């Protein structure tokens, strides 16, 4: 067994874990959408109530039995050990969106290495007709399907979306994502090649740029005319807006997927952890990490967005009729090719951008990882290179098919399914188990036992009344509001809903699947045959 | 409707220079290349250059880099060219066009009317 | 410089018969799906017309029957039928994003 090392490494480690690529859009779509600038007390809520106690169980689960993401529930409940297999096939389908979006950030950076930005006129070959989207218009001008330069930039040169009808003309494959791909892959598979100390080391470079590039961000985009109507935009409370369930909702699944519980990584960390290390701190001050580091993307994201409102002489939120991973690439693309410097904060946001997806891969890779390889303990000697260049392989073929020139489409899909509910009924199944199963009373005389103290009546009563009901709420909500997916000018066809659906439900049947397997596994009555799947199997 | 208005012809001495220009008016001024090609008499098209007006960029093919200005003006949405060190070599036809959108691979479809110059 | 060739120099082709005009470049000009060359057409004593853009899409003021077609590097031109106007000079061109370059012309003679 080996252990984290230096206790910084662990708390960095996951810090960059906790940080994302869509922390930093999402966050500031759903406040604007639900809430407003009274959006904070219903998520503070939300977090206080049912985020942090999942982490701080997670972390503890992590550090007691000091094993993966599989043979934790057989050292706990062994008939619910398909949840690796969800946790697995859920790292792995959303792997294959975030590499595809990894490629998009490092293509855009490399063609943002000239002295001219390529996307500040549509006089180049893949920005062909409606250019009356810019900036400073003189002349009064409106068309009703206008276009910006930089639209066309991201959707027909780095994209090249206009080459593909959709889901069904999915043809063709773009050598230059290819090979940022291959690149990124490499990378990922150099920092995690050996192990924990490889990542750890790699974890102390690329989680700490992204911290001064945001504050470097943020003291550029102050000093902007009209970043202070962004700044009352982030910060005007709707009260009239938060009389509904569904702002709560919204805030409990966005705090939810931020902190990011029972995605099979913060047990996979926690068990290279030291027996008596304290995960209370640990927890504490990666949530706050966390909190403190959304709120300041969404307020450089709403002045960014409030600059360039006041530099079109338009109302905010008009210049954002797009939301989800293209708001980057076409907001702020049009921002930076008006900012006075151009190709120096393209290429610090565009490497901002590489550092923060690059640090949720390693994370998941390395959890992906530990879980596969804890199930055969007989692995010891030369297999973990090999584990890593398998999951390697399996990424890269689950991204080929994102990879192509209608990629876009299929990776917003995994974004929407493999991102969702799949994630939030797996971490659901795992707090219902350990605290019904497990014992809630065990599982505090463990933890008193890891530190010292036992556990206040607080999360002892918050793990078994609120969070479950949280979680269930979360479900129910998500479950019956079907989505409405719309890229580019292009609705998504109702088969397109169904497939999305099947892969959502694939992720989630393991759990059910391994139930069957167990029980007409376990030999006995119909009565002993989940008896035997309750109880922790004897060291 | 698109219409491209060219000067009348000129006669240049030996390293003179001149000046032609092209009023472009019906469409988008500032979007829109414009390229200018030379036709010598009996002989097939040669192109010269091309400069957008709303980024004043010009790129120039052959040996043309120093002898053959492209500059355009936007305040009177015309396009100006000019040529050094003229010799009786390229006693030509030298016409203007504008360049289509980049959907039609920069088509060449509205032309001028060529100016014959000695 | 993409260098173009224009083969055949010169066509003899009377009414009723199909007159091919092939040209060749050096290298391929798809990059985004769209075929960065052009036909043009010009009379004596006239300024040239373009006939077909993007080497598969007809003009707005083109008859029909300048039919074109050709992807990669090869492309190809056909007018089929013809009459006794079509006796001029056809020139393909490439609209590369480096620099442009003029082929040597088809002299359509009848
Ligand atoms: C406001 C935005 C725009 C920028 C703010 C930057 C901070 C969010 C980043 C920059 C450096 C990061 C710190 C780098 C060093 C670590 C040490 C770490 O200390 C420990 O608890 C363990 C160390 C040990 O075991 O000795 C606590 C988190 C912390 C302060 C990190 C917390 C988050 C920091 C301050
Ligand atoms: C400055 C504002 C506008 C930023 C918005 C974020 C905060 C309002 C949220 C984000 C994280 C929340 C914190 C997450 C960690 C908890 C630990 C908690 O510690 C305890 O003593 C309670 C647990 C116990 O005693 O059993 C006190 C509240 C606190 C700091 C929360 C207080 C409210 C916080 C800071
Ligand atoms: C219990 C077993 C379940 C097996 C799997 C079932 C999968 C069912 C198909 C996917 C269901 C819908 O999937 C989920 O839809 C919800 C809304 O409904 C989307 O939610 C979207 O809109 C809601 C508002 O309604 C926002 O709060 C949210 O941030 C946004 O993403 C999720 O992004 C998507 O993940
Ligand atoms: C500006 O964008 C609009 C729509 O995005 C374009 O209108 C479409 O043009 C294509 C090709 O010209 C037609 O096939 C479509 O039918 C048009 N849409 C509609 C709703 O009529 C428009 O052409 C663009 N401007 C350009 C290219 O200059
Ligand atoms: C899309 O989900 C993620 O990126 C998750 C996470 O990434 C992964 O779990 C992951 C798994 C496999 C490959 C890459 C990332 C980073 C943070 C924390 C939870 C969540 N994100 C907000
Ligand atoms: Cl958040
Ligand atoms: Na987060
Ligand atoms: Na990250």
């Amino acid at each position: 067994r080996e252990t984290w090392g230096k206790k910084v490494d662990f708390l960095l480690s996951v810090i960059g874990y906790a940080v994302d690529l869509g922390n930093v859009w999402r966050f500031p779509y759903i406040c604007y959408q639900n809430g407003g600038g009274a959006f904070l007390l219903p998520y503070t809520i939300m977090a206080i109530f049912g985020g942090i106690p999942l982490f701080y169980m997670e972390l503890a689960l992590g550090q007691y039995h000091r094993n993966g993401c599989i043979s934790i529930w057989r050292k706990i409940c062994p008939i619910f050990k398909g949840i690796g297999f969800a946790i697995c096939v859920i790292a792995f389908y959303i792997a294959s969106y975030y590499n595809t979006i990894m490629a998009w950030a490092l293509y855009y950076l490399i063609s943002s290495f000239t002295d001219q930005l390529p996307w500040t006129s549509c006089k180049n070959s893949w920005n062909t007709g409606n250019c009356t989207n810019y900036f400073s218009e003189d002349n009064v001008t409106w068309m009703l399907h206008s276009t910006s330069p930089a639209e066309e930039f991201y959707t027909r040169h780095v994209l090249q979306i206009h080459r593909s009808k959709g889901l069904q003309d999915l043809g063709g494959i773009s050598w230059q994502l290819a090979l940022c791909i291959m690149l990124i892959f490499t990378i990922i598979y150099f920092s995690i090649w050996k192990g924990v100390k490889t990542s750890g080391k790699v974890v102390w470079v690329t989680a700490t740029f992204p911290y001064i590039i945001l504050s470097i961000l943020l003291v550029r985009g102050a000093t902007l005319p009209g970043a202070w109507r962004g700044v009352l935009f982030y910060l005007k409370p709707n009260w009239q807006k938060l009389l509904e369930t569904g702002v709560w909702v919204d805030a409990a699944a966005q705090i939810f997927f931020s902190l990011g519980p029972g995605f099979g990584v913060l047990l996979a960390f926690a068990s290279y952890n030291k027996f008596n290390n304290n995960c209370y701190q640990d927890a504490l001050v990666t949530s706050v990490v966390n909190c403190m580091t959304s709120f300041v993307s969404g307020f450089v994201i709403f002045t960014v967005l409030g600059y360039m409102a006041e530099m079109r002489n338009e109302d905010v939120s008009e210049v954002a009729k797009d939301a989800g991973p293209s708001l980057l690439f076409i907001t702020y693309a049009e921002a930076i090719a008006n900012m006075p410097a151009s190709t120096f904060f393209a290429i610090i946001f565009f490497l901002m951008l590489i550092t923060l997806g690059l640090d949720s891969t390693f994370a998941g890779l390395e959890g992906v990882i530990t879980a596969v390889l804890d199930e055969f303990p007989h692995f010891w000697s030369k297999r973990r290179e090999w584990l890593a260049l398998g999951v390697v392989i399996t990424c890269f073929l689950g991204s080929l098919i994102t990879l192509t020139f209608g990629g876009a489409y299929v990776v917003k899909l995994l974004e929407e399914f493999a991102t969702g509910p799949a994630v939030l009924t797996v971490a659901l199944i795992e707090a219902v188990a350990v605290f019904w199963f497990y014992g809630i009373t065990q599982f505090c005389s463990d933890v008193k036992e890891m530190l010292g103290f036992s556990p206040g009546w607080f999360w002892r009563i918050c793990w078994v009344a609120i969070s479950p009901l949280f979680l269930v709420f979360i479900i129910c909500s998500f479950l019956m509001s079907p989505p409405q997916l719309w890229l580019f000018q292009y609705n998504y066809p109702q088969w397109s809903i169904i497939l999305g659906y099947c892969i959502g439900t694939s992720s989630f049947i393991c759990i059910p699947t391994y139930i069957t397997y167990r029980l007409i596994i376990t030999p006995g009555t119909l009565k002993e045959r989940i008896v035997k799947g309750i109880t922790p199997e004897t060291p | 409707q698109v219409q491209l208005q060219q000067s009348g012809p000129e006669l240049v001495k030996l390293g003179a220079s001149v000046r032609i220009s092209c009023k472009a008016s019906g469409y988008r001024f500032s979007y829109s290349w414009m390229n200018w090609v030379k036709q010598r008499p009996g002989k097939g098209l040669e192109w010269i250059g091309r400069i957008y007006p709303g980024d004043g960029d010009t790129k120039y093919s052959g040996k043309f880099k120093g002898k053959a200005t492209l500059t355009a003006d936007k305040s009177s949405s015309t396009v100006y060219m000019q040529l050094s060190s003229l010799t009786s070599e390229d006693s030509a036809v030298y016409f203007c066009a504008r360049s289509a959108y980049g959907s039609e691979g920069f088509a060449m479809d509205y032309w001028g009317q060529g100016t014959s110059v000695t | 410089d993409i260098v173009l060739t224009q083969s055949p120099a010169s066509l003899a082709v009377s009414l009723g018969q199909r007159a091919t005009i092939s040209c060749r470049a050096s290298e391929s000009v798809d990059n985004y799906g769209i075929s960065f060359l052009n036909w043009f057409q010009q009379k004596p004593g006239q300024p040239p017309k373009l006939l077909i853009y993007a080497a598969s899409n007809q003009g707005s003021g083109v008859p029909a029957r300048f039919s074109g077609s050709g992807s990669g590097t090869y492309f190809s031109l056909n007018i089929h039928p013809m009459e006794e106007d079509d006796t001029a000079v056809y020139f393909c061109q490439q609209t590369k994003g480096v620099s442009w370059t003029f082929g040597g012309g088809t002299k359509v003679e009848i």
